[PDB]
This record gives C-alpha cells, structure tokens and sequence, in this order.
C-alpha cells in the first residue's frame, strides 16, 4: 500500500485520502485531520483555518496550525512560525525548495505548502485506519470518508465540516442551493464560456 | 464600568459584585461570574485543548456542570446528537 | 436592510455570542466590539491606531485631557458640541 495525500485544491475544495473531492466552503477553523480519534492516544492535530475564504477571491488566507509532540508550529502569510518548539527536535526538518515548503514532522508524517493556499500532507503505511478528521480516516474504503465527528455517515458535506470545526459556538456554513454556475457566472452565460 | 476599566489595566478585582446588591442581567440559568474563559465547553464541542490561550474575560455563563447547548444551560447527561 | 440569523462570519467580521453577551471581532481590521444584556457598548481596539483613530471615543494617545479633537481639528473644552 502505498502514501496517501490529502489536498485543499483551490479555496474550498478537499480531496480525501482514499480519493473523493467534495465541496465545503468554510469560515471557521477546522480539523484537518488527526490522530485522536476514539481509542487512540492522540500524537498529532494538524489543523487548517480560513478567513473569508465561504466566496473564493484574493481574500482567504489560510491559517495552519500544527500540534505534534506537544509543539505548536503554524504558517500564514509565507513565512512558518514556531510559537512552542517540540521536544524531539530531531524528526523536525523544513526543506524550502523552489515554491513549497516541505515540512517533515515523524518517521511516518509530512507536509506540503504552496505558500498561497494548497496543504497536502502525507502519511506513510504506518496508520491505517488510525486517523479523522476532513480527510476521512485512510482506510482504502473510499465511500466512508464522511463519517461525522458524531460517528455516523452523511451524504452533505456541508454538514460533514460542520462538525469538525473546534469553536463550536462561531458560524455554521449555509446549504448553498446547488447550479451549475456559481454567484459571478450566474446568468453570465458569456463569461460562463470563456471560463470553460 | 470601575470594574472593567481596573481589568482592563492588568489588574484584576474579584467578588465584588457578592455584597454590591447589584448584579448585571442575564438570561435564565447563567448568572454573572468574572474572569470565565471565552472557550467555553459546551455540548456539542470537540475535546481539544491548549489552543484557546486567549485572554481571561468577564461575563455570565453556566454552572460547573450543565454544559450550554443553544443559548441556555443543560445537564450533562441529555447532551443531544445531530444529523 | 435584510435581517440575518446569528452568528455571522461575512468579510471577516465574526458576529458571535460570548459569555451570553454578544461580539463582533474584526481582528483582521483589529478591533473587537460587544454589548451586554443591558446595553453597554465597548470598542477594544489595537495599538496600530496610536494617536489616530479621532472620533466620540477620543484618541488613542497617553494623554486623556487632549482628547477632544473635532472633525475639523480643534482642542474644546466642552464635552457637548464635540
Ligand atoms: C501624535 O502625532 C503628532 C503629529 O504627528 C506627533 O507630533 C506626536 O509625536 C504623535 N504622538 C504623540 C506622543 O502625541
Ligand atoms: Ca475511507
Ligand atoms: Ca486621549
């Protein structure tokens, strides 16, 4: 078996491990994926948050903190940050070659950063149905990747992120009517072709 | 206003408002406490920690248990689901 | 003029409840407004407007007798016509 990657391909998209893109525009911070998920110990909590990201535009700035060996590294505006070094500084590594920022974290965990908006991590063989979160939980199964933080499987992804989110008290996304052609290319047909 | 305006300076007072005869209005089973963290815990919550490092603020919220579940206070126990 | 539902997080101005008061941050455009259940407004507002922001709340600068600066710039001494 090989090593699955997540993606965030564009502004609100999110391709799961085992592969299924689903659309969930979000304002709020949101699980990524992690580890503790029921009856694990819980090593990692990668985290992803956006900011006027619900329209995509020039707005929405990604916000991305990581929380592995009791660290606290996070990324926004280029650059990355520590704000709480780790203890075993050894598996750390940033490798800033060309227009990424690869970023090692564990014998078995990886990061990649377009230093615009893209975040793909990738996990090694190691896990295997260990894991949660947006991504799904890395099973080979590719119709279970929306099974709610409340255990059970929804068929709206605009109910799956819902659940994710860590402030459980800011705004929940709306059911957007479902088209064809979103707010600008709405009855713009012109415009609408020159996209295509 | 004497309260928070001390507060705000780094230099917080407590109970104050025990012997005062006056305490702010708020809605049915919260009353007002002083320095509550805003993370509040609520029902349908992820149990994920050491993020809200923000700031300690004043204002009315639940008791020790009886988590919040749509703008007013319930017991543990009948935290609902969602779907 | 369209009533919306709460909470509210358009063009980066979250509009929340916290501690059974409500709040609306703009962190991005740094500051934080609420009310209470009486009604008592209150701005926190960031050190990026230091002797700026001039409005009803007054400049944010150390003195606190100065803080009376019309829209057209003038030191009153009356609380009122400011
Ligand atoms: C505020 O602005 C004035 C005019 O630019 C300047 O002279 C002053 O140093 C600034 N800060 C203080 C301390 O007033
Ligand atoms: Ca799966
Ligand atoms: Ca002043």
């Amino acid at each position: 078996v090989c090593d699955a990657t997540c993606s965030t391909i564009g502004m609100a998209h999110y391709l799961t491990f085992d592969g299924l893109k689903y659309l969930f525009p979000g304002e709020c911070q949101y699980v990524l994926v992690q580890d503790y998920c029921g009856s694990n110990p819980g090593t990692f909590r990668i985290l992803v948050g956006n900011k006027g990201c619900s329209h995509p535009s020039v707005k929405c700035k990604k916000r991305v903190t990581i929380l592995v060996e009791g660290g606290e590294i996070e990324l926004f505006d280029g650059e990355v940050n520590v704000k709480r070094p780790m203890k075993d500084e050894t598996h750390f590594e940033v490798v800033e070659s060309g227009r990424y920022i690869i970023l090692l974290l564990g014998k078995a965990l990886s990061v990649v950063w377009d230093r615009h908006l893209s975040i793909s991590v990738v996990l090694k063989q190691t896990y295997q149905e260990k894991v949660c979160g947006l991504c799904g939980n890395f099973d080979g199964i590719q119709n279970n990747d929306l099974t709610s933080s409340n255990l059970q499987v929804e068929e709206d992804p605009v109910d799956f992120g819902n659940s994710w989110k860590v402030s459980s008290q800011c705004a929940d996304t709306r059911k957007v009517p479902l088209d064809s052609s979103p707010a600008t290319c709405h009855n713009n047909i012109m415009k609408q072709t020159m996209v295509d | 206003e004497y309260a928070r305006t001390c507060a705000q300076e780094g230099m917080v007072l407590y109970g104050w408002t025990d012997h005062s005869a006056c305490s702010p209005v708020c809605p049915a089973g919260m009353e007002y406490r002083q320095c509550v963290s805003p993370c509040a815990r609520t029902c349908q919550s992820l149990h994920i920690n050491e993020m809200c490092q923000e700031r300690c603020v004043d204002g009315c919220s639940c008791p020790e248990g009886q988590l919040l579940d749509e703008g007013l206070c319930v017991e543990s126990t009948e935290c609902p689901c969602v779907h | 003029d369209q009533r919306v539902s709460m909470p509210y997080a358009s063009k980066g101005l979250y509009l929340e409840t916290e501690a059974g008061y409500y709040k609306l941050s703009g962190e991005a455009y740094g500051f934080v407004a609420r009310i209470d259940g009486s009604g008592n407004f209150q701005v926190l507002l960031s050190d990026r407007y230091f002797n700026k922001t001039c409005g009803l709340c007054g400049n944010f600068n150390i003195f606190a007798e100065d803080d009376f600066m019309t829209q057209e710039g003038t030191l009153t001494s009356d609380p009122y016509d400011f």
